[PDB]
């Protein structure tokens, strides 16, 4: 192989794997540290590591600090990649973000030429910058924002967003994007929510955010 | 009004034209609870988008504005 050891789902579609589904990548090309992801190998040029999914409600997103820290879910289905994954990751060299949105047959979808998260100390802190596409810049107002869970709360908070609006994110007061958000849950801001497409009272029914190098484009 | 005002005169402020008045101003995207952050849509002619958002300093409740 090209990459014996690929350290994201760009150098696995590089080695000649072009189908979508759970391939194992190695952070940092460390065959010690071995991680089983999934790879979007068709939208947008493919190479892309899913590290949410919402699909169905099956899967439950209303989980604490140490559950976003771990990750969780069938990474088949309904998942969440983990906090610590995605610092390592992006520490990695400089990651896009994508993110797919379907509802009732209408899609959209918007793309961040920077993205990374900062490790457990900087409580997981965001940067998402350089916006473009359809689904309308709700990441912007999330930029520079630690997470935070039902269980861990900031200093900064007026309400506890993560209690008040059923999920976890980097939240301000709270958000305009909410897809770890309640399944289904139309009520004013408590949905899997991207404001500038559908509004806070409209709980999107799928929703994939993901990564890979920007360089990836040239 | 006296609020809208002021917010209107910090958005000449910050793109610094000298204000006359508000034409109009909209709230739009606060999630549904007090002291959420919100986006006022002003028309002052010139369209302004003006944030007024709130943070906790040492359990003191804090507001700021920010020119978008």
């Amino acid at each position: 192989l090209l990459y014996p050891f690929p350290k994201d789902c760009s150098q696995a579609m590089l080695n000649g794997d072009t189908t979508s589904g759970l391939y194992t990548i190695y952070l940092n090309g460390d065959k010690a540290q071995a991680l089983e992801v999934f790879c979007d190998m068709t939208s947008d040029g493919g190479g892309w590591i899913v590290f949410l999914r919402r699909k169905n409600g099956r899967e439950n997103f209303y989980q604490n600090w140490k559950a976003y820290a771990a990750g969780f879910g069938d990474r088949r289905e309904e998942f969440w990649l983990g906090l610590d994954n995605l610092n390592k990751i992006t520490a990695q060299g400089q990651y896009e973000l994508r993110v797919d949105l379907r509802d009732h047959g209408e899609t959209a979808f918007a793309v961040y030429d920077k993205f990374s998260v900062g490790d457990a100390k900087t409580r997981y802190k965001l940067k998402v910058e350089g916006y473009s596409g359809t689904a309308g810049d709700s990441m912007a107002y999330h930029n520079g924002r630690s997470f935070s869970t039902f269980d861990k709360d900031t200093d900064s908070a007026i309400t506890n967003c993560a209690l008040s609006y059923k999920g976890a994110f980097w939240y301000r007061n709270c958000h305009r994007v909410n897809l770890m958000g309640r399944y289904g849950d139309n009520n004013h801001s408590e949905g899997v929510n991207w404001f500038h497409w559908k509004g806070h009272e409209h709980s999107i029914q799928f929703a994939e955010m993901k990564l890979r190098p920007s360089n990836f484009r040239n | 009004s006296l609020e809208i005002e002021e917010l209107a005169r910090f958005a000449v402020d910050e793109h610094n034209l000298e204000f006359v008045r508000v034409v109009k101003a909209k709230e739009q995207g606060a999630n549904m609870h007090a002291y959420a952050d919100t986006m006022y849509y002003l028309t002052l002619l010139y369209e302004a988008k003006v944030w007024v958002k709130w943070e906790m300093s040492r359990r003191l409740m804090t507001n700021f504005k920010e020119l978008q």
